[PDB]
């Protein structure tokens, strides 16, 4: 008689997605962003915009009944960057304190086999 | 409010892996729930404190009134896990 | 005008200006308390000597250091109320007489108006002035970004201070009303948290700056 | 409010874009925090015994 969730982080350095489904996750129970927290396009990726999202989230699955979630951090990926953004253990930390267990925590992190070829030319970004 | 409107349900593990509880999931409809898959690991269903990085993958194939049974479909290790295994020389 | 008996007076008892004490007076702040100086003292004149020393300010009597705030022009580089306050030849810079005999004024209008201690009135105008966190610039890898930081007490007494000071200077500036009286309005205002203190409305704009910072 | 009182314990070093900002270590008096020990950059002089109303105890300086 637990409730138990999965949290899953979409953290990159654009933004962050706070997304708390069910334990098979085919039942959306809250989503939150950093862009409905913060007014600006630069502090969406922040860690605070990570923790007030986070918050929030936290807070509309303990009123729905959620008691515990199991955390899966993921950055983009494929042929994307591979690293987490700046606002993923920020949002771990505000899941954890705002009054959810925590339970498993893995990275889940599309990992390509050599797969496509990246944007940007051979050259790359020339800033 | 669609909240109220969705029931919860009991995943039960398949038979030869003890029929244990593994967790709840909410659904309005109990045919939604039929093709479900949820993740758990070997130390939660058996008890084994060794092997937490083997995850298995449960797959719903019938509802009987709040009671929905699983198949077995995949196991896995865990990502970490080879990474620490795999090295060079 | 003033009676011979205050243009003569004469005190027997140790204590700020012969008139008011300070044993009564209490600060609950627990950053500010250590840095606030209420030291059985008469005359509140140590001619400096606490410049040369690191966290000398922390020896000086409240009341000198707000007389040697109010020893100013009121505004030079920056501007207070939207105007300068460029006072060349009739400021009170390095008039410390003055100074005193104003703060002596206001304090006497400041315990008229309350009916408490004016020290005690001022100690809770600088704890209601008084900001708890600002905002700072920090440069890593190759750029610069805006972080929210905290106010050591020394800083936060003496921003307190300059806001008293300044709120004061902007309301006795080209107006009928006197230094001594602006000075009194000032801190009456901050003391009871009404937003027409310049000190109080000083603190507010940077706590909100530095909440929208973090 | 009314913030969190902290006692400064140790400091880090000189910090910010011309110096004038100090990182330490601080912990909390009070508060649901009792007894951790986390850190803060800081404006102003400080020294060791000095003690700031932290306006909340979540977020952590990073090391220098």
């Amino acid at each position: 008689k637990e409730k138990w969730g999965i949290a899953h982080i979409y953290s990159s350095f654009n933004n962050t997605i706070i997304h708390i489904t069910d334990i098979t996750g085919a039942e959306t129970i809250s989503r939150w962003s950093g862009g409905m927290v913060v007014k600006a396009d630069r502090d969406e990726p922040s860690p605070y915009a990570a923790m007030l999202a986070a918050r929030r989230a936290a807070e509309e699955a303990l009123e729905k009944g959620i008691v515990g979630v199991h955390i899966r951090v993921r950055a983009p990926g494929g042929s994307k960057s591979k690293t987490p953004g700046p606002g993923a253990q920020a949002a771990i930390r505000a899941l954890a304190r705002a009054g959810l267990k925590i339970g498993r925590v893995e990275d889940v992190t599309p990992i390509p086999h050599d797969g496509t070829r990246p944007k940007g030319g051979r050259r790359g970004r020339r800033v | 409010d669609k909240w109220k409107l969705k029931q919860w349900y009991i995943i039960y593990a398949p038979d030869f892996f003890g029929g244990v509880e593994v967790g709840l999931t909410p659904a309005d409809d109990p045919e939604k729930v039929l093709n479900r898959v949820v993740e758990v690991t070997l130390k939660d269903v058996t008890g084994d404190f060794t092997k937490s990085h083997v995850k298995l993958y449960f797959q719903v194939y019938d509802v009987k009134g709040q009671n929905a049974y699983t198949k077995f479909k995949g196991m896995k290790l865990a990502r970490s896990y080879i990474r620490s295994l795999v090295r060079r020389k | 005008a003033k009676p011979l008996n205050e243009r003569f007076f004469i005190p027997h008892e140790i204590k700020v200006m012969g008139r008011w004490s300070t044993e009564d007076v209490e600060v609950r702040d627990p950053s500010l308390k250590p840095y606030i100086n209420l030291e059985p003292r008469l005359l509140p004149h140590t001619h400096g000597r606490h410049a040369k020393k690191h966290f000398g300010k922390a020896n000086v009597h409240i009341v000198e250091r707000l007389i040697n705030k109010i020893m100013r022009s009121g505004g030079s580089h920056y501007k207070v109320a939207g105007h300068f306050m460029r006072r060349e030849h009739r400021s009170l810079n390095s008039k410390k007489v003055k100074a005193y005999e104003v703060v002596k004024e206001a304090f006497k209008i400041i315990e008229q108006r309350t009916g408490k201690n004016p020290i005690q009135v001022l100690v809770w105008a600088i704890e209601n002035a008084a900001p708890r966190e600002d905002t700072t610039s920090v440069m890593f890898g190759g750029i610069r970004y805006h972080v929210a930081v905290d106010i050591s007490p020394m800083r936060r007494l003496d921003v307190a201070l300059r806001n008293i000071a300044l709120g004061a200077s902007a309301k006795c500036y080209r107006n009928k009303m006197s230094f001594a009286e602006a000075l009194a309005e000032e801190i009456i205002l901050a003391a009871n948290k009404d937003p027409k203190s310049y000190a109080y409305s000083k603190k507010l704009e940077i706590e909100r700056i530095a909440e929208s910072s973090r | 409010d009314e913030g969190y009182p902290a006692e400064v314990i140790e400091i880090i070093g000189r910090t910010g874009t011309t110096g004038d900002v100090t990182q330490v270590k601080v912990r909390i008096l009070e508060g649901r925090d009792k007894g951790r020990v986390i850190r803060r950059n800081v404006r102003g002089p400080v020294r060791i015994g000095d003690i700031l109303i932290l306006r909340e105890t979540e977020r952590e300086a990073r090391e220098i």
